[PDB]
């Protein structure tokens, strides 16, 4: 029954230093053969090994991030600490610690994992969205429909809501999940599938409400013209 | 990724699928062990296969691992609903001098008909250009299995910078949706013949294209 648990701040600001702690139970970091690694996982992306420390004070680091990382062990507390300097929003990720089999008679693999802890790198600033129309074409399609929408760009924090014609239009509406961008700001799009025959005569307005910043935007979406 | 996996593999309950892990002479070819991890969305990864083919306690024998040459492979016979998850191969690379993972494979256990994505690509709006900004918006919906890869091109040349893509999320109808955004200067948008969003769904790549002269 080896268990590992990560702890640390949920939020860190750019350029700040992140300290994460891994508490190991049921196994002594002083025992020959015991190694622990830190692994990160950006949202929706692959696992990436960052660092390893063994029962000698031997420290191994990703060659691409070595200069940003330090791995250390607090034998008093039976903890392994990761420090990562100069945090940027592109570093937002879930961090895991894992007991690593470390010796030739066993292998070199991640045997027991922590549950992970998400670290989001972001500013203290609330920011409302810029809203832009996504204009539809009147050009013929097989299905006799066209897509129009509103781009809701560069806001923070989530959530935001989008309605169409003050809630009177609900059919054909698809508001997509937001993307967390490399800037640490969010964007999303809301699109409506409408009949092409209406593009000349119906008004379409998206109503955006970003309650965290108290920003509200109405944007008329007009068909492409020439 | 130093180790290459297919983004998506899928089968119905009871079928057999395989997941390839393709490496090189600096990792799998050099004899560095290959291991596999299973990750259910929402949870941490778990060891599934160690030293090529050994299964930890609790992992069934319908899950098998093998190695040949510069590649390794994970076979899952008799798919069960609990097998739906992301799978990672892992090895060591002596050119990067570090532990390396594959890019990951989403294994879907099919519970409804496969469905190709609908893709809609919008150019920058005139209003955004008037703020001296430009975003292309690639919206991907109604696809199953819930796994896609998105790439972008300027004319015919791959564009890697300025790309932000969501992970697929479930829609009300239990198909999936995703979006990808390409940020550009107004000058780049006006300077190329066109820009394209390429959406790959289980080996099928559809491309949508927009151009600054399209009015």
């Amino acid at each position: 029954q080896v268990t590992l648990r990560e702890s640390g701040p949920a939020l860190v600001k750019p350029t700040q230093t992140l300290t994460l702690t891994c508490t190991i139970s049921g196994l002594s970091l002083t025992t020959s053969g015991v190694c622990v690694s830190w692994i990160r996982q950006p949202p929706g992306k692959a696992l990436e090994w960052l660092a390893l420390i063994d029962w000698d004070d031997d420290k191994y680091y990703s060659t691409s991030l070595r200069t940003r990382l330090t791995i250390s062990k607090d034998i008093s507390k039976n903890q392994v600490v990761l420090t990562m300097t100069n945090m940027d929003p592109v570093d937002t990720a879930t961090f895991f610690c894992a007991r690593t089999r470390c010796t030739s008679n066993w292998g070199y693999y991640f045997d027991s994992w922590g549950r992970g802890t998400r670290v989001t790198v972001s500013s203290a600033s609330t920011k409302g969205p810029s809203v832009f129309p996504l204009a539809p074409s009147s050009k013929s399609t097989s299905g006799g429909t066209a897509a129009l929408g509103c781009l809701v760009k560069d806001y923070f924090p989530e959530p935001v809501t989008v309605s169409w014609n003050s809630g009177a239009l609900t059919s054909g509406v698809h508001t997509f999940p937001a993307v967390l961008q490399s800037s640490g700001l969010y964007s999303l799009s809301s699109v409506v599938t409408v009949p092409s025959s209406s593009l000349g005569t119906q008004t379409y307005i998206c109503n955006v409400n970003h309650k965290p910043s108290n920003t509200k935007v109405d944007k008329r979406v007009e068909p492409k013209s020439c | 990724s130093v180790l290459t996996q297919p983004p998506s593999v899928s089968g119905a309950p009871g079928q057999r699928v395989t997941i390839s892990c393709t490496g090189s002479a600096s990792n799998i070819g050099a004899g560095y062990d290959v291991h596999w991890y299973q990750q259910v969305p929402g949870a941490a990864p778990k060891l599934l296969i160690f030293v090529y083919s050994n299964r930890p306690s609790g992992v069934p024998d319908r899950i098998s691992g093998s190695k040949s040459g510069t590649s390794a492979s994970l076979a899952i016979s008799g798919l069960q609903a609990e097998d739906e998850a992301d799978y990672y191969c892992q090895s060591y690379d002596d050119s990067l001098r570090g532990w390396v993972f594959g890019g990951g494979t989403k294994l879907t256990v099919l519970g409804q008909p496969k469905a190709a994505p609908s893709v809609t690509l919008f150019p920058p709006s005139s209003e955004e250009l008037q703020a001296n900004k430009a975003t292309l918006v690639c919206l991907i919906s109604d696809f199953y299995p819930g796994a896609v890869t998105v790439a972008w091109k300027a004319d015919s040349s791959p564009v890697k910078a300025g790309v932000e893509t969501t992970t697929p999320s479930k829609q009300s109808n239990n198909k999936y949706a995703a979006s990808s955004y390409l940020s550009l200067t107004p000058e780049q948008w006006k300077s190329h013949r066109s820009y394209s969003c390429q959406v790959t769904h289980e080996g099928s790549t559809v491309e949508k294209t927009v151009a600054p002269t399209e009015c």
